[PDB]
């Protein structure tokens, strides 16, 4: 993860945040985009939680360290449109 | 002279370097740096 050569070289995302820990930032270095930052790298060592879609009735996904936000459109909710 | 050798009665006489005792500062010359590269030559590299 880290050297004196690993975040010395080219930021590519087939080196660095893959394969230990990747804590922070290797995930925004090859990118140079702080959007997808926190959105993303919660889903390196428990996998993802958005892909079954927990929301239904045409409700969008959001990701979070350890919540899940459904956002179900006008006169519909729920914690996943339920 | 006493400026030569010779092995018979251990005839030598002690010196010492001329620059040690007053020395001289002329900096050098440097103008041109000097570099280091790695064993292969390019390092680095990416996909293509
Ligand atoms: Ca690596
Ligand atoms: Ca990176
Ligand atoms: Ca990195």
């Amino acid at each position: 993860a880290n050297s004196f050569l690993e975040e010395m070289k080219k930021g590519h995302l087939e080196r660095e945040c893959m394969e230990e820990t990747c804590s922070y930032e290797e995930a925004r270095e090859v990118f140079e985009d702080s959007d997808k930052t926190n959105e993303f790298w919660n889903k390196y060592k428990d996998g993802d939680q958005c892909e079954t879609s927990p929301c239904q009735n045409q409700g969008k996904c959001k990701d979070g360290l350890g919540e899940y936000t459904c956002t179900c459109l006008e006169g519909f909710e729920g914690k996943n449109c339920e | 002279d006493r400026t030569r050798y010779f092995s018979m009665w251990n005839q030598a006489v002690d010196s010492y370097d001329p620059d040690v005792r007053i020395i001289e500062n002329h900096g050098t010359e440097d103008e041109l740096p000097n570099y280091c590269f790695p064993l292969g030559g390019i390092g680095i590299t990416d996909t293509f």
